[PDB]
């Protein structure tokens, strides 16, 4: 996260940090938490993964430095990506983590709750996006869990910003005219959180961009309330 | 919690 601070902890107990074990033990990716046995997050985190047996799902966490080999983890049984998926620019990017347990729902980790059909029309004007990703371009991944107040635009201006792409309405934009707070390498995956009528809702899943929080260049996220058929068709399976 | 997801 550029131009964030430090969040408080419990402050965002949907936020996981998806771990990878090959070759070394290191934080791949954000997610969310959305189900007692679920984990939304991008499809473009599992490049080169090969298997679910490799990654560790840490929930309840504010600092990396919580996570030793003792830290308890959730194993993931099954990695569902998008199967329109082809790579984050083109859209479709988003991924469901199907957990081999269940998890046990409290003040440090509980659910995020989806957008609501009837809210693609609703105006969101507090939004953050949250990670332990890079603070600038080249920076390392941080220990305490940022946060950052960004606010969404249009899908028109997004396509103005982004001339060679095709930003469609399956995307959602985030970010200052002048820049200077975003999502970056690391944040990937993660949520993008807005309260409405004093609700967390899950608006977007943090995607791509050109560099990190440059002026005129809006982070690009999955924009969730297009994918709540999908999410429900691979949850509520049989 | 409009939207539900199933245990
Ligand atoms: C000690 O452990 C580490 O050092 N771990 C680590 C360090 C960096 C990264 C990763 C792990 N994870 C991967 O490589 C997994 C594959 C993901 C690839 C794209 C991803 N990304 C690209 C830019 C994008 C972005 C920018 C601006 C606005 C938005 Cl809305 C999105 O954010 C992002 O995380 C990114 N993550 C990393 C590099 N790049």
């Amino acid at each position: 996260i550029v131009g964030g601070t430090a969040s408080v902890r419990g402050e965002w107990p949907w936020q996981v940090t998806l771990h990878t074990t090959s070759p070394t033990q290191r934080h791949l990716c954000g997610g969310s938490i959305i189900g007692n046995q679920w984990i939304l997050t991008a499809a473009h985190c599992f490049y080169g993964v090969e298997s679910p047996k490799i990654l560790r799902v840490y929930s309840g966490i504010l600092n990396q430095s919580e996570i030793k080999e003792d830290t308890s983890f959730f194993g993931v049984q099954e990695i569902i990506i998008h199967d329109q998926y082809k790579m984050a620019e083109s859209g479709y990017d988003i991924a469901l983590l199907k957990l081999e347990t269940t998890v046990g729902y409290g003040d440090s980790q509980r659910p995020i709750c989806l957008p609501s059909k009837g809210d693609r029309n609703v105006i969101y004007t507090d939004c953050w996006v949250t990670g332990w990703g890079y603070r600038k371009l080249r920076d390392k991944i941080q220990n305490t869990l940022q946060k950052a107040k960004i606010p969404l635009v249009t899908n028109e201006e997004c396509q103005k910003r982004y001339r060679g792409h095709k930003i469609t309405h399956k995307m959602i934009c985030a970010g200052y005219r002048e820049g200077g707070k975003d999502a970056c390498k690391g944040d990937s995956g993660g949520p993008l959180s807005c309260k409405h009528n004093e609700v967390w809702h899950l608006v977007g899943i943090t995607s791509w961009g050109e560099g990190c929080a440059q002026r005129e260049r809006p982070g690009v996220y999955t924009n969730v309330v297009e994918y709540v058929d999908w999410i429900l068709e691979k949850t509520q399976a049989v | 919690c409009t939207t539900k997801i199933k245990p």
